[PDB]
């Protein structure tokens, strides 16, 4: 038994980016809810720019502007931001941040007609999954375990919050 | 470049996410 995948990724980046797009404009599609389908991969990436965003408050504003403190760049320095922590540290956070940071940008300059920017973009993502985390990717297979890490949200023994039972007083 | 404040938001983002 051996499934092969019919759409290629591009394609479903695309969909999940212009899904984006039509998101804030007109909301096309369908609301899925119970039917357990074989399509984690949809599931995975609306969860990739949704999930730490709703437990968070608004990454797409916050997490640049807490860190626009300090003197940064263009795209070129966006993107390179998330590869610079994965360089040390390839955390599930990393992988959401490098995927949520470029489609987040793709999906602005699509709208701000810089195609040629967005094919840049992930050209250059494309290249740096497939050489320097290529590796990581083989060992994740993929978005295999990637499945089981968005599977929670409030799970987390590491260094959650302590908080009514666990801690009440501090 | 700035591995400190990519630390930044690996370490608000991951904490973030899991429920801080």
């Amino acid at each position: 038994a051996t499934p092969a995948s019919a759409p290629d990724t591009r394609a479903l980046v695309a969909d999940f980016v212009g899904y984006k797009l039509r998101q804030k404009g007109y909301v096309c599609g369908a609301g899925p809810g119970e039917g357990p389908a074989a399509d984690p991969l949809h599931q995975a990436m609306r969860a990739a720019g949704d999930e730490f965003e709703t437990r968070f408050r608004r990454t797409f504003s916050d997490l640049a502007a807490q860190l626009h403190v300090t003197p940064g760049s263009a795209q070129q320095r966006f993107t390179q931001v998330s590869d610079e922590l994965f360089q040390g540290g390839p955390n599930w956070g990393r992988l959401v941040a490098f995927f949520v940071f470029g489609a987040a940008l793709c999906a602005e300059s699509v709208n701000k007609e810089m195609e040629v920017l967005v094919g840049q973009v992930q050209e250059w993502m494309v290249a740096y999954l497939e050489t320097r985390l290529a590796d990581w990717i083989h060992s994740s297979g993929g978005w295999a375990e990637f499945t089981a890490l968005y599977g929670d949200g409030a799970l987390e023994e590491a260094r959650r919050l302590r908080e009514g039972n666990w801690a009440s007083v501090r | 470049i700035i591995k400190n404040i990519a630390r930044h938001l690996a370490q608000v983002g991951d904490s973030m996410d899991r429920s801080i």
